[PDB]
DNA sequence: CAAAGGCCGAGGAATGCGCCCTTTTAGCCTTCTTTTGTCAATGGATTTGTG
DNA sequence: CACAAATCCATTGACAAAAGAAGGCTAAAAGGGCATATCCTCGGCCTTTG
């Protein structure tokens, strides 16, 4: 075991849920919807090619970013 | 000797009746000589002699003069361990509540007296006078009255008026006390106090009256009025050195109670006020309570320190208590530890045991042969010689030492192979050798770790070393019946090396005669290891009733395949070697060996393969070096692309086209992808090379590169490390969880540079602190759940039931994730398992499902077959045979005896230890999940359930919750539910639900599902849930030791309808004792009472003991106690901690035929 | 035991370091057996519960 | 008309704490009487000497 | 197979010592009497002072 074998497996752990929660947020594949779901606006082209499947312009996505930095 | 343990109320004549005098002087001993003084704590007349069979001055010196009293200082003259016998008692001047009956929570005097807790405690601490029996005089009794209430109802009151404060205010109420009488009116008033809290406390109460009319305790005995004294030499004041002493806290609690005792006596005869005896009554109280249970009342009496003094409730409570690591966990003689090494040249059944170490445990062993030999006269001139080490106390060695096991045993023993029963052979130096295939089953390394021997003293237990726990008898994981010998590192790679083909090497496509030539061929050098050779090979196969036919062939092999089928034994096929050989190769061919040939020739395979492992990874010259790290060419193209990738992230984001935590999300998101194409890459380079030939042409073909040939064996390693050591590093967390952007584009090949070396000890220091936090509490589930499984032991042959749990497969979706066959194996079929014909009788019944009969299963593709359970076995106070299994830590069936309870929860705990330690979210995970769910806690979110059967129905409209009825098809529908909104329904209101049906969605409270489905839904969800965490992580556990702790769960039962029998309603029994008294009074001419079965958590359910003793070891000893006293209780022992504590056989092992003899007595 | 605490205390500090027994049976009046077993009596012995 | 200050009390460390004198109580310390272990006599009943 | 010297056996006398057994003497441990009245902080609490 050596003690320092289990360290390594709890810091595989750590940084893979990590990792692949980061990765989940993104949810490339998905739908064209070309207007806000909070304000109506258009999205603008470029936000619909960087990330497929947007559903918040940037003002609405960092607005909604800043409560959910805060929490609830 | 006693069968029993009784326990209740000490009255005060027998405290007096245990006592050998009365202490009455507070002092100890002398200062000067320091003799033991004349009624001091420390008496000779009181507790005896302080030297043997000499009285206290000295007058009286001889052994001839036993038992006779000394007249100058009154000290018979016996052995002085009579005085770590003898009890004394102390004449208490005033009665003095006893603090257990009083500041227990329910306080058995209050609820005796039906009293409040403050009340008592007024007219105990000399607040308000008490009315007891005032007469007729419009008083009532037990009502109190203040001070000055108190004398001005003396006032036009010359008549007696019989009011009294302070503890005998509460003795004379109640001595007054008619227990009977009042159970007869409670009865009465039970008749007609038909509403829920008034009846209820009515039944609550009149339980404690009826108990304590049976316990013979009269109500008055927790006033105590004489108070028993603990014997010195539990309690010593021992010299330590330089005229320094060590006492107990005791003494001082003891000698604060006579000293204020002797002060109240002197009060009293100096007829003081009021306020002073008063004050000094309030004062022994408080010094009693402190001695008995100092800290109760407040604050704990500190002595000449700051912390409190240690009390009897402290003296047995508390993990320095005696329960917790006196009871049983003791320091043990014949033992001893040392430092382990490898010893690899050992057989699986022996230890290399230091010839000091051996010649220490077993002295008086050598000792009784040089004087049994004559070599030595007398057992004084064996001890010189063995002292001196001469020439003949060696041979007596080797010859006392030859068949004797010793126990090998590691600290965290969290299974039963963490003991094993080893033979020992004498070697030089001073470090035990282990075997190594034994590491695994002991957890132990060879850097450093120790080890304690134990020696068997008896017969009885060299056989039970011997027989049971010795190291070629335990091979089987108890926890899944996969061997537990597995060759570890050395070995795989040994056999890895050797059993693995190359393109061209010496003598390709020779033919040789067999496996011999083979290995002549090559030990002469003529051929190599891997060089593709046809062979011709003999295989044995029992392919008959066991007749072991031999055939005869020309396979196409490596040498080295063919080298090592000489190893293997016979009834074994030629392909369980024909291919590379890594890890699981190796598992599965000691397994198949196992299910074919038995346990004598696993257990020389299992030697032969860790010998020739161990041989050929020696000549294999498997170093390691700086160029076997080929990190791949296309590494920096790839982090150029991944690079570019993020800054053009950044300088969208810059120009607002992104926020920063999405543009965070994408930046962590390319240094993933980009870490997992340069992984792919570095490991496409590794794990091929080039090589020429026979007929000159470049020929691809797997890599001897040796850190890949080291992660690819299995042997040791894994392509994520090895990406670490020459792919990059990527990215890393922080404590935190979240993940630091900036990756480490390093390997270990290169070096990072002081940045990335910090940032990786973020990850790393949280690592190493989380395992050496998890060290420290590393069996808390498998003591929790032993706790609760303890008692159950397998204690019948065959039950009878049919009831038995439909095993079918898994399939978690997509495919299967466990199959039928490997959930079946090993359990009891409950019924007769048809043909897919459906008339072919496939098993009959009662037939062991080992592997033949899995295999026909199997084919015939039948797939749900009724299996007998532990938690649906009819038997009593244990399970049978059947409803078990097998063993799974033996190939066989389980045997009458096998206390299964304990091996299932070291089943369940053992391999817990390998889950995480912190539950992690995707279905959670990890051992705080596991231990949640045993616990059955309810989740905050439940889907509720269809309570009955019938058409539904909905009702009153947002009362908080929608509310609903369902209405049966011709029965009545008194239940409704107020169906919170925030529950968004799932089925209409015209749609007619059948009982146990889901109305609204989310987690199902156990509870719930095992009241509206059957006992067998409740433990099919328990194990599916449990298994889920435990394939989440990997690990195999099977799902008996699920279902027994399951049993142990559900062991209570809820009473509906209380027929003819003699329970009450509203009441939960052992479930085990309801169903034999419905049986029994079913058999008569009565009707049984129907239950409703109950749940419980493992911390809830062990809390319900049969037993005190026992219970007096994991919960408060302090309330276990004094229940048990108010009611009389007794401790037939009939258990495994209690049998521990007590000193006996335990009903489990080879103790149960000790304890069917026992109560053959007993019954006749 | 009293007398023996102020004596020391006082001899000490115009004494210098502290009074070697010969030194306090000389300035009080003891004959410095009985001053040394004065010294050997033991004081409050301990709690055998205390850690190790 | 409020504020500063003089007064009293309710709560804690501790550098804090008896002395001188009479009177019994323990125990050691010598002195003597008795039970006990020892040295020497002094025959007296088997062991050997003898023919 | 008959008669006198050689030697294990049991008391006597004298008696040296070991064991108590008391009597006496200290020192040690216990008990008794004592007669002006009464610190520092903190904070309420109220007199005085403006
Ligand atoms: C390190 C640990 C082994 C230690 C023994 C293994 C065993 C189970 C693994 C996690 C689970 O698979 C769930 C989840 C699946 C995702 O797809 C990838 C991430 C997750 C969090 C995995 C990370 C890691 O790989 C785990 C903890
Ligand atoms: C180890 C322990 C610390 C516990 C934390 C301390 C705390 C009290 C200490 C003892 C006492 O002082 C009494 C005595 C004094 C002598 O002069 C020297 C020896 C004695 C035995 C000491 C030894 C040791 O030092 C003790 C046990
Ligand atoms: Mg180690
Ligand atoms: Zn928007
Ligand atoms: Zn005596
Ligand atoms: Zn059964």
């Amino acid at each position: 075991s050596d003690e320092a074998d289990e360290a390594y497996s709890v810091t595989e752990q750590l940084t893979m849920t990590g990792i692949n929660r980061i990765r989940q947020k993104i949810n490339a594949h998905g739908i064209p919807v070309y207007l806000c779901e909070a304000c109506g606006n258009p999205i603008p082209e470029a936000r619909r090619k960087i990330f497929p499947g947007v559903t918040l312009c940037v003002e609405c996505q960092a607005y909604q970013e800043r409560q959910r930095k805060h929490y609830a | 000797e006693f069968d029993a343990i009784k326990i209740a109320l000490a009255s005060p004549d027998m405290i007096r009746s245990w006592s050998f005098g009365e202490v009455k002087k507070p002092e100890t001993i002398n200062y000067r000589t320091f003799k033991p003084e004349r009624d001091g704590l420390f008496c000779a007349r009181i507790f005896g002699p302080v030297k043997d069979y000499e009285c206290l001055c000295g007058k009286y010196k001889r052994l001839k003069h036993r038992g006779v009293i000394c007249e100058k200082c009154g000290v018979e003259v016996t052995q002085t361990k009579v005085r770590r016998e003898r009890m004394g008692h102390i004449e208490l001047a005033s009665p003095t509540a006893h603090i257990w009956f009083l500041k227990s929570l329910p306080s058995r005097i209050g609820l005796l007296l039906d009293m409040p807790l403050r009340d008592i405690e007024r007219v105990l601490y000399f607040e308000s006078y008490v009315v007891i029996e005032g007469g007729m005089t419009n008083l009532e009794r037990q009502q109190i009255l203040t001070e000055e209430q108190y004398l001005d109802a003396l006032e036009e009151f010359g008549d007696e008026f019989d009011a009294k404060m302070g503890a005998e205010a509460i003795q004379a109420l109640l001595k007054s006390m008619d227990l009977e009488q009042e159970c007869e009116q409670l009865r009465e008033e039970l008749n007609e106090t038909n509403s829920e809290t008034k009846r209820k406390k009515l039944t609550k109460r009149i339980k404690l009256l009826e108990a304590f009319v049976q316990s013979g305790n009269k109500p008055e005995w927790m006033i105590l009025t004489v108070l028993p004294v603990l014997p010195p030499d539990l309690r010593p004041l021992v010299p330590l050195d330089g005229g320094r002493f060590a006492t107990s806290d005791l003494n001082d609690l003891y000698r604060r109670v006579i000293n204020r005792n002797n002060r109240l006596k002197r009060l009293l005869d100096l007829a003081a006020p009021d306020i002073i005896v008063r004050n000094e009554k309030r004062m022994l109280q408080e010094a009693v309570d402190a001695l008995l249970d100092n800290g109760r009342r407040g604050r704990a009496i500190t002595g000449s320190n700051k912390r409190p003094l240690k009390s009897l409730a402290d003296m047995i409570k508390g993990k320095q208590g005696r329960f917790r690591q006196n009871l049983l966990g003791k320091r043990v003689d014949y033992s001893g530890r040392s430092v382990i090494t490898v010893g690899p040249y050992l057989r699986l059944h022996q230890c290399g045991l230091p010839k000091k170490m051996a010649l220490e445990l077993f002295k008086p062993f050598i000792y009784g042969k040089l004087e049994l030999r004559g070599l030595a006269t007398t057992i004084k001139a064996a001890k010189k010689m063995v002292e001196r080490e001469e020439a003949v106390v060696w041979d007596i060695l080797d010859e006392v030492i030859r068949e004797h096991p010793v126990l090998l045993n590691r600290a965290p023993t969290l299974h039963r192979l963490g003991i094993q029963a080893f033979e020992p052979v004498l070697i030089e130096g001073k470090a035990i050798q282990l075997h190594p295939l034994v590491c695994a089953a002991y957890n132990a390394d060879f850097d450093g770790d120790q080890m304690a021997v134990h020696v068997p003293l008896t017969l009885e237990a060299q056989l039970e070393a011997r027989a049971l726990m010795m190291s070629t008898n335990n091979i089987l994981s108890p926890a899944n019946g996969e061997p537990i010998i597995v060759p570890s590192q050395d070995v795989v790679l040994g056999l890895y090396y050797m059993t693995r083909d190359c393109v061209n090497a010496k003598g390709e496509g020779m033919v040789l005669t067999g496996p011999k030539e083979a290995e002549r061929l090559y030990r002469s050098g003529l051929a190599s290891l891997h060089a593709r050779v046809k062979v011709r090979i003999t295989e044995y196969e029992k392919d008959a009733n066991g007749e072991l036919v031999a055939k005869t062939s020309l396979k196409d092999t490596t040498v080295g395949r063919a080298i090592l089928w000489m190893i293997v034994p016979k009834g074994l096929p030629y392909s369980i070697v024909n291919q590379a050989l890594g890890k699981k190769a190796i598992s599965k061919m000691l397994n198949t060996c196992y299910r074919i040939l038995g346990l004598k020739p696993t257990v020389i395979f299992a030697d032969q393969i860790m010998y020739t492992g161990f041989a050929y990874a020696a000549r294999s010259g498997a170093s390691v070096g700086i160029d076997d790290m080929v990190i791949p060419e296309k590494k920096h193209e790839i982090i150029s692309e991944a690079e570019a990738e993020v800054a053009e992230i950044q300088e969208q984001f810059q120009s607002g086209l992104v926020t920063a935590g999405e543009r965070y999300n994408k930046v962590i998101d390319i240094w993933a992808a980009a870490n997992d194409r340069v992984s792919k890459a570095m490991m496409d380079n590794l794990q091929t090379e080039t090589v020429i030939n026979r007929d000159g042409q470049e020929e691809k073909q797997v890599s001897f590169n040796s850190i890949y040939m080291m992660a690819d064996s299995g042997a040791r390693g894994s392509a994520a490390q090895i990406r670490q050591l020459a792919g990059m590093r990527g990215l890393m967390a922080k404590p935190d969880g979240s993940i630091i952007e900036t990756p480490i584009t390093a390997n270990f090949r290169e070096g990072l540079n002081v940045l990335q070396y910090f940032i990786s000890t973020h990850g790393a220091r949280k690592g190493l602190a989380d395992t050496a936090l998890k060290t420290a509490n590393s069996g808390y589930l498998t003591r929790r759940l032993v706790d609760v499984a303890q008692d159950l032991v397998v204690t019948e042959d065959d039950c009878g039931t049919h009831e038995g749990i439909m095993m079918t497969p898994v399939i978690e979706g997509g495919d299967v994730k466990e199959p039928l066959r490997d959930r079946v194996l090993g359990r009891v079929t409950a019924e007769d398992v048809l043909k897919p014909g459906t008339a072919d009788i496939l098993v009959p019944r009662n037939t062991l499902l080992h592997e033949q009969w899995c295999d026909l299963l199997e084919e015939n593709s039948v797939d749900a077959v009724k299996v007998r359970s532990v938690v649906s076995c009819d038997t009593d106070f244990g399970v049978c045979a059947h409803c078990y299994g097998r063993d799974l830590a033996r190939g066989h069936i389980i045997n009458k005896g096998e206390a299964i309870g304990v091996i299932a929860a070291q089943s369940i705990g053992e391999p817990g230890t390998q889950l995480t330690m912190r539950t992690f979210h995707i279905i959670t995970g990890g051992l705080p999940r596991v231990a949640d769910l045993f616990e059955a806690r309810r989740p905050k979110e439940p889907a509720i359930l269809a309570e009955i059967s019938g058409i539904v129905s909905f009702g009153k409209e947002t009362k908080g919750k929608r509310r609903l009825v369902i209405t049966p098809v011709d029965g009545s529908d008194p239940y409704e539910e107020m169906i919170p909104k925030w529950r968004q329904l799932n089925v209409f209101e015209g749609e007619r639900v059948e009982r146990g049906d889901v109305i609204s969605d989310g987690p199902e409270a156990p509870h719930d599902i095992l009241r509206l489905r059957g006992v067998h839904a409740v433990t099919r969800y328990i194990v599916n849930e449990v298994q889920d965490v435990y394939r989440l992580q990997g690990v195999k556990i099977n799902d008996k030791h699920i279902e027994v702790i399951v049993r142990q769960m559900l062991r209570k039962a809820t009473i509906v309808n209380a027929g003819s029998s003699d329970f009450l309603e509203g009441e939960q029994v052992e479930y085990s004792r309801v169903k034999i008294a419905n049986r029994e009074l079913e058999a008569n001419g009565k009707v049984g009472a129907t239950y409703s079965r109950d749940l419980l958590g493992i911390t809830k359910a062990s809390l319900a003991t049969e037993s005190f003793i026992s219970a007096a070891s994991f919960q408060e000893t302090t309330r276990v106690l004094t229940e048990a006293a108010v009611a009389g209780k007794r401790d037939e022992l009939r258990g495994l901690k209690e049998n521990v504590i007590v000193g006996r056989l335990i009903p489990a092992g080879t103790g149960y035929a000790y304890h069917q003899d026992r109560m053959r007595r007993r019954a006749a | 035991i009293n007398k023996l605490n102020r004596i020391s205390r006082q001899m000490l500090q115009e004494m210098g370091r502290e009074p070697t027994p010969e030194e306090l049976a000389e300035r009080m009046l003891m004959p410095e057996d009985k001053i040394r077993k004065v010294l050997k009596i033991a004081k409050e012995p301990i709690s055998m519960e205390t850690p190790i």
